[PDB]
């Protein structure tokens, strides 16, 4: 069975066929409903897991992304997610196909765009095939998830049993706070995705708090997620896939035997996992 | 199946030589040679007791 | 029984330890409420229970039946049940 | 004798509720025979199981 | 050839069961000069590389270490490497083998080494017998290795430049910090060990800088290296055949719901470890 909402992509007409389909993870069940292929395709992140032993083979376990953005990028280049205010200019939906556009308008609740699109479909043979029911089935799935999510999940967690704070622990990090308030603005679907993709800085287990990292890698944003340190220069991104410059001022050493000597020893992976926020669970 | 043998590497043994020899001496008197014929005959009769 | 008293039996079974199914069960087990280790070694435990919201009692069990950390001492229990258990153990 | 003999042998088989002890005994017997033929420690195909033919019809 | 300093370690005794486990390290060669087993036994640390990335095939990766201190450990227990003033208190010398004690003393370069051990053996049959030759010969070899590692003078192996720094700005910005003083006091051997282990949070390339962590991992104390951070709580420490009765019940002959674990293991899994970052590095032409 397949569940990636982009795997649900369909064409109203004979031309395009989306022949770079969803990654196999679309058939998996993380409750993200996005193939990691699409995750890169639209946001430039990769998902990851952390196991956490409960002083046993038994574990609670958590899913976390890494971002895929370089050190030199700035502003919109560093944005990962927009506001409803600015997804339009961020993406140039027109360059995207109408199905993509309408899906985005569903996410952002853009009744006006929905109306415009339906009013254009009125005359189309795709509407003669009533193919709109593809969109409406996507809607049925989404809305069912929302009746399991938006009033549910965090809203169902209004109950004491659980709370996340995304605000920065360091009050000196002035850019926190207000964004953690804005968090309420975004669709609970998005809130679920972000929260199940971003590590907390701390977990309150009434047993004992744990601190998972010294300092948050990310920060809440005024419009949408941005790959940024709270402060200082950005940490080196592990960048990987015109006459311009490629200068890299290597060290001089020609030695190679050291590499074979050292391969036996811990090679620390270089990724940028996302850490932020105070997590709480009862019991 | 009615159980799961973990079935990995396992062998039991014990090493209390003095204990074992104490056991031996406890066992010594019995004319096992004579006696165990009875058990053999038991198994034989069982061969027919098997069925009716 | 926690406190109540039986009536109307006409015949009894003698207790024997073999009655006590040692359910090998499954590696993961978890249990909650007060638990009293009758024997660490035989994996024997006693657990609070109430039938019909109104019938306090304690359940003996023997098996994996792991629990919350909150292990409680048998010393604390009522003399009535304590004497009853003292016989029923028949360490004899 | 090592095997936690809280009971005499006879009791073990006279009971039917258990299978665990019986299986273990059988296994250990097989092991002993094998070793006596092979003066050398062995562990073999690490998947083996038993079923009790609890009824005449079996 | 063997190169672990502790592989030398043998002593006179009735003992016929010397336990020197020294790892393949000793026949490897990358300037640690000591096997990981001794790093474990005495310093609760593991050897590593940072894969220094390069666009060029020449990645020129670099040495690293990570500690293993438990979150419950306190004070002296959190001290990673004591100062001369503290090691004798921290480690039960008498329980430690004699020669090992002497080696520690000499690594601290204390006069007390000769003040005590070199005299006190007089009564011993081992001091009387040929094994005194072996003892002081191992002493000589150790002193040789120490002098090899000594950087202090031009009439030696070491020469020219050094550029590493530590004691990087405290958040609360308390002025300075003797940690360099400690660095100097510590034998150049220990300094080389620090160079092997301690990554800087920033590398100032000649005319460029890169940053690699939000915040420092470690702090330094005059009493010794501290497994601690200036602020907040201690981080969570990443936690570490005969016949048996416990033979399992039969259960479902089925694999059942493994969707979650399978997809998680298809995802990459985090390397939950504690790299030691403390200090600053620069480069210039
Ligand atoms: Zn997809
Ligand atoms: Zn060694």
């Amino acid at each position: 069975v397949n569940r990636c909402i982009f795997a649900s992509i369909v064409s109203f007409d004979a031309c395009i066929t989306y022949k770079s389909p969803c990654s196999p993870d679309a058939y998996h069940d993380d409750g993200w409903f996005i193939c990691n292929n699409h995750l890169i395709k639209r946001f430039k992140m990769s998902k990851m897991v952390l196991p956490i032993f409960d002083e046993d083979d038994n574990q609670f376990k958590m899913t976390i992304a890494r971002h895929l953005v370089g050190n030199k990028e700035r502003g919109i280049k560093r944005i990962l997610i927009p506001s409803a205010t600015n997804y339009q200019d961020v993406f140039n939906l027109n360059s995207m196909m109408q199905a993509e556009q309408l899906i985005f308008h569903l996410i952002y609740n853009n009744e006006n765009a929905v109306n415009t699109i339906c009013d254009n479909l009125k005359y189309t043979e795709g509407f003669t095939s009533n193919t709109q029911r593809v969109i409406h089935s996507v809607y049925a799935t989404t809305k069912s998830i929302l009746d399991t999510t938006n009033p549910n999940t965090f809203c169902s967690r209004v109950s004491r049993d659980e709370l996340r704070f995304f605000d920065v622990t360091n009050a000196r990090a002035l850019r926190g706070g207000a964004g953690d308030q804005l968090f309420n603005n975004y669709s609970g679907f998005l809130q679920n995705l972000i929260r199940r993709a971003v590590a907390p800085e701390y977990l309150q287990i009434d047993t004992e708090e744990l601190r998972f990292r010294n300092c948050a890698t990310c920060i809440i944003d005024e419009t949408g997620l941005v790959a940024s340190v709270p402060d200082g220069p950005e940490l080196y991104n592990p960048i990987r896939s015109r006459l311009q410059i490629r200068n890299v001022l290597k060290f001089e050493g020609d030695t190679r035997e050291l590499d074979r000597t050292l391969s036996g020893y811990e090679e620390y992976p270089t990724y940028v996992p996302l850490f932020l926020g105070y997590q709480i669970i009862n019991s | 199946p009615q159980q799961y043998i973990n079935s990995g590497t396992e062998i039991p043994f014990c090493d209390d030589a003095e204990f074992l020899n104490r056991l031996l001496k406890h066992i010594d008197p019995y004319p096992l040679s004579r006696m165990y014929y009875n058990a053999a005959n038991t198994m034989f009769y069982t061969t027919m007791e098997n069925y009716a | 029984l926690a406190v109540n008293r039986l009536f109307g039996a006409t015949e009894t079974i003698d207790f024997h330890p073999n009655l006590l199914v040692y359910r090998q069960s499954s590696p993961p087990v978890r249990l909650t409420g007060d638990v009293y280790v009758v024997d660490k070694n035989e994996k024997v435990f006693l657990v609070k229970h109430v039938f019909s919201n109104t019938v306090p009692a304690y359940l003996l069990i023997r098996g994996d039946y792991e629990s919350s950390s909150d292990l409680k001492s048998l010393r604390d229990l009522n003399p009535w049940v304590q004497n009853t258990l003292l016989k029923l153990l028949i360490p004899d | 004798s090592t095997l936690e003999m809280t009971q005499p042998l006879l009791e073990i088989f006279r009971n039917k509720a258990d299978t665990r002890q019986i299986a273990a005994v059988v296994f250990s017997t097989l092991a002993f025979i094998h070793n006596r033929f092979h003066p050398l420690v062995t562990n073999f195909t690490n998947k083996m199981e038993f079923v009790v033919t609890e009824t005449n019809d079996t």
